[PDB]
């Protein structure tokens, strides 16, 4: 487990149709939305990763058991057991491959959350801080450009470090 | 000023199982066992045939319900349930195994054996319990063979199939249950009955178990049926002394075939490779429910009705 | 001023496998594979039966031993080591399979055959080997036909039994084959004997072979044991001229049950699903490494003593 | 794996039978210590639930196919025997699949929800303190018994200390 | 000044799968399936037997092909492709049960049944179709038993061998099939033919039985062989009058060892735990795509050419 | 996954070759190049203990491989063997895949490891610019980057510097 998706991001949004992660944002002219392309495709790949090794297919068999006729009954007897076996391998193998598979692919969607809020984080540097619910708190004006210039990775931290800095400190 | 990340969540998500838990709420999830079949045999791409009320077995010896499938040529075969054997009482010995030869055969031939018999003879005998076209008849591919002239001993008779040809033939006779001792005396007289059969690898010996007094008892007329291979080059000797059903023809099988055993009605439009009593299991998943008893290329069945693949992340709703 | 974070540890950890490492120290953990089980067959809400030193077969038969055991019913049936079968020595064919359908059955029932033997016939042959309340006896279903006046010729015989039930039944019966021809003389003699049995699904002819053997139970003559599936309706025939042992019962076996093979006394105060020659497994686990050898529902056996499941962190003292 | 268990904490603590996570504080007032209920919890409900899913075994009733106290046929015998030790070495290699992966995602798991529980904290601290190469936080301005209650309880208010926290940082 | 954080590369790595992905790149990659294997048979440090030309059942009845090989003692016996079990023609019922218990066997000791015959029986019969020395001969482990003076009756015969060991010992006779109702009466005379055989633990009896058939080795007649365990302490009787091939010899299976089919050449420098049809395997892989038919400790056979298991970190070369 | 190996680390070093996991650094006299015996080392145990898994009965024939096998006792051989094969060999394919998966990651993880101990060590003297470097805010010789390397690393030595540094 992750920190993120259930962890320190209290819940998810309903309202964010058009991709799996993504962004919310607050300044003097309002309030807007956008997903990250880059960071849902990565899941969304290992997913269909996963999808295609399932549908994998094979060996042919034929019947050692008649349907409409009496089979000897002791070679009967033999036949019964070992496909109640066989069976069971498989019941337990299903059951175990959907229950790993389900793991890691929760586990999975969590950490490409977490790598997309380390990259932000990395980016504003100095300039902002985290209020633990996944928000940074940023400390000068960000217009809307400027939000754009942070979920399109182009945010340069050093044109509004000055500022940054003595608005985290007065 | 304040910039927040997140993820998407759905107003419905999908439980799932994982190692620690049990109700796992994603927001999407597929589903890993196919539980719904074709109730149809798909046999598009398949060169087969249908055996209607006629039973494998019944295509070697030719029973009237297989005259139109004492030939073929085939990739699949398919077994109907109550299918047609017999018209004469009686039953195959290893019955089992010759059928399941028959339906790994990719198609069946028919040699004949140029058997011959003496004046002393009647090699053309019918019965009304095998009736053909409104008349009296027997086997096709069999000839029950009797004394010319009622009462009196079966002469001492050879008869030699030879393999001529580069694969191994399969060969079937029967043998003849009398329902008593006074009809045994009239088919093949009072002679003691013995009949010999012998190859280069098979021998066997059989005397004809002789039933008593009334007809409805268990003891009364049958032809029982026995069968071996015949190889190459061999040769296969018969030596009878009366109760010898005779092999007028043997037959070949000829590569390989799917063997299907079903009621389901065949569908030409539709193709597949997997095939139970039911019809067809045609499916990406790798795991059905609907048969532990499969044919063909098929998913492992297993005892589950739902096993969900989580295709999506943690859904946390608001 | 400082705050700081940490786990707990033990001073005594233990150690547990993972992908990566043998020796992996965790602060608990549990096994995974059975090693104990119950020295009781747990027969608590089963209506079980436990044959003591009756033998399956001698069930069908009727042999001194299982007179205890010639009806009943039950989802559990115990069969034991010291089990006896046969008090006139003898030999039963497919004995292994006739054991099983017994062993899975819940329970048989017994019904007369009806047949009955003009005087010529002596139906009352008892012996020494089948001691039953201090006197010579024989089995109980069976019937040792001799000739009532000794040295003569058997009759010819004819007897034949009806199944008017709706399920099918198990009738089995014996061939006596004498140690000497003073022996075969005396109960049947001087004659050529010939036994034929016939049913619609069944047909056979037996001949008594005398032959020198050594004594069991006191007898170097032996008795074989036949047997067959008569279905609703049909009809089984016997033809015989001495030599033939005659059912006067025959079976039928009702329903499904749990054969088990143990060694075990019965505990019908304790509860169980799988058992073992030794007794019962009462367990959560999902593996054991009591027996490869286990009926019922069972954790699946492995080669291995233990299997340790971490219950807890990496454990790193102080 | 993270960081934390087998890492950047040097060693467990023994004194700690209170939970399997938690806290220990040096200010004016002395040295004390306590366990989060939280992390704890989480870790234990996971762990349970392994064992949940490896006690849910429904199974299939067996018959014999093998006779204890007499012989057998031999060809069929040995089909039977080979069939049996083929299942027995499927069963037998699943089992030590299943534990050395579960084992390892337990490990993994326990070090997951200590780096989660430090994060929190370390979050909630803000500017107010640094970590040191250990699992500890240097606090830049005094701290309370209560105060350091209000850490564990969730209930820090990093803006109440930050001014007297930042001033002690730089000078 | 600064200090930076990085992985190594290779310029060439190689593909495994994952999870989520058939084309990963990692920096190194070993197998778990082995393909190699040894065209010979591995039998360094065993104790085996070469059968050659003899079949298993050959060695219990004594066919000429299997002199060399009538008892002795291995923890290996290799069969191989066109070994021989039948000089003179016939067949074994449950033959392939019989071999698998020979080929089971850690080794055969023979022990003489003592069985003696009255004047009238010539016991010493040979025939074209077992040859030693290129002329007429018998199986070595049993007698053709014959009227001594030709097509007169046979007499009523009996003949008796009692295990007197503490293991038990496994007897085989034949049962003569003539060609030709004038050959078994000049053999055997015009009476009815029955052998039955009787001991504590088995009954059975048969009936010699007259045929036209192929000739085989020249001969139209054929022995049917049929064989029984003989317990400690326990005696088994023949009571015949024509017809009986009697054992001279019983044999005893002696301990466990590992059977072979294969006709891959011996080689004695090296050893191995697992054979198949071609010679050998050696491999500390779990797996293995030789062949599904495998004897001794092998790896678990699979249906895939490779399965690479990755043994580096992912691959991320510079652009 | 953890953010580093193929994420925020834009490649690997083709030219280090004394370890998997290693230090870069430019300063006053030059650049240099380490690689971390460590972190290298718990990489490459955790493989070796899987190679250890992965090298750990006896059976007899029940098919001749040179006589004709009963017909119907053969197709339950045939289809039992083909059974266990298409277990195997199921097994096999997730057993790699399963496996393969976690190398990748721990490999990952080690990293970021390594990249997490240098940050907590340098603390306040230094500030990540994303791309895995740690931009040191005071002047730093060979003496002091190998102290980083060592885990020697005293940040309150030049802590006051650095951080009149950061600030102006
Ligand atoms: C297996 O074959 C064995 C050989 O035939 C059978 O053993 C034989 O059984 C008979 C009758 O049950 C015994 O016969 C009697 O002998 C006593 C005298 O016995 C003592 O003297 C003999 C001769 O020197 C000596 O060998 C014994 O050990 C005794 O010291 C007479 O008084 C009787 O009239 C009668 O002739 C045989 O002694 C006995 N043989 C052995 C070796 O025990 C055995 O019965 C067969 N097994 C089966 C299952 O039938
Ligand atoms: C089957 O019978 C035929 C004749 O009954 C045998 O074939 C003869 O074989 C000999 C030598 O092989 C040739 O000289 C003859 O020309 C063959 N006859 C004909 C007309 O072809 C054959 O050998 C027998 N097969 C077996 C296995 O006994
Ligand atoms: C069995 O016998 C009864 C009474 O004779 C008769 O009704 C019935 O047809 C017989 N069964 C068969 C199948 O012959
Ligand atoms: C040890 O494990 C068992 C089962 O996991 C559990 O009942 C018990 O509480 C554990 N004991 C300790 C020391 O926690
Ligand atoms: C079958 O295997 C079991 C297990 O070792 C052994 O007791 C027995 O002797 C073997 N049976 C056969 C058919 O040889
Ligand atoms: C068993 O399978 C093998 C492999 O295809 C084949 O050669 C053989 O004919 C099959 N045996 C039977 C009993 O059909």
């Amino acid at each position: 487990l992750f920190g993120a998706i259930a962890g320190f991001l209290e819940n998810g949004w309903e309202g964010m149709v058009d991709g799996w992660y993504g962004f919310r944002h607050q300044n003097a002219q309002g309030t807007g939305q956008a997903a990250d392309y880059k960071s849902t495709q990565a899941a969304i790949d290992q997913i269909t990763g996963k999808l295609n090794r399932l549908v994998e297919k094979n060996t042919e068999f034929e019947s050692i058991e008649s349907e409409f006729s009496e089979i000897e009954h002791q070679i009967g007897n033999v036949i019964n057991w070992t496909k109640d076996s066989i069976t069971d391998i498989w019941t337990y193998q299903a059951e175990l491959l959907v229950a790993m598979e389900n793991q890691h692919t929760i586990d999975m969607a969590d950490s490409e959350m977490l790598n997309l809020y380390e990259r932000v984080r990395k980016q504003l540097r100095q300039n902002a801080e985290e209020d633990g619910k996944g928000c940074f708190e940023i400390y000068h004006a960000c217009d809307d450009s400027c939000m754009e210039s942070i979920r399109n990775n182009t945010y340069d931290h050093s044109q509004y470090r000055e500022e940054a800095l003595l608005n985290r400190l007065n | 000023d304040k910039i927040c990340l997140g993820h998407h969540a759905v107003a419905n998500g999908t439980i799932v199982k994982t190692l620690t838990n049990e109700q796992e709420e994603v927001t999407n999830a597929t589903e890993t066992v196919e539980s719904t079949g074709i109730n149809r045999l798909c046999m598009k791409g398949r060169k087969h045939k249908d055996l209607g009320n006629c039973h494998p077995i019944g295509m070697l010896i030719g029973t009237p319900a297989c005259d139109l499938h004492l030939t073929g040529m085939w990739d699949t075969l398919i077994e109907r349930e109550n299918a047609i054997a017999y018209c004469y009482p009686g039953a195959t010995v290893n019955v089992e195994a010759l059928r399941q030869k028959i339906m790994e055969s990719g198609g069946i031939n028919k040699i004949s054996t140029g058997f011959t018999y003496g004046s002393s003879i009647n090699s053309a005998g019918t019965t009304r319990a095998c009736m053909r076209n409104g008349g009296n008849s027997f086997y096709a591919e069999l000839k029950w063979l009797v004394s010319k002239s009622a009462g009196q001993n079966f002469p001492q008779t050879t008869n030699t199939y030879r393999n001529t040809d580069t694969a191994e033939h399969l060969i079937m006779w029967g043998i003849h249950h009398p329902s008593s001792t006074q009809e045994k005396n009239d088919l093949y007289g009072t002679q003691s009955l013995s009949i010999s059969v012998g190859s280069s690898t098979y021998r066997n010996n059989f005397v004809p178990v002789v039933g008593a007094r009334p007809q409805v008892n268990g003891l009364s007329s049958r032809i029982d049926f026995h069968w071996t291979l015949v190889q190459p080059g061999d040769n296969i000797t018969f030596s009878h002394n009366g109760g010898l059903i005779a092999p007028s023809r043997v037959s070949k099988l000829i590569g390989r075939g799917l063997g299907i055993q079903s009621d389901a009605p065949i569908d030409n439009n539709c193709e597949s490779k997997c095939f139970w009593r039911g019809g067809s299991i045609n499916t990406r998943l790798p795991f059905q429910n609907l048969s532990p008893r499969t044919v063909g290329q098929c998913p492992k069945y297993v005892n589950r009705r739902s096993l969900m693949l989580a295709t999506g992340m943690r859904n946390v709703p608001e």
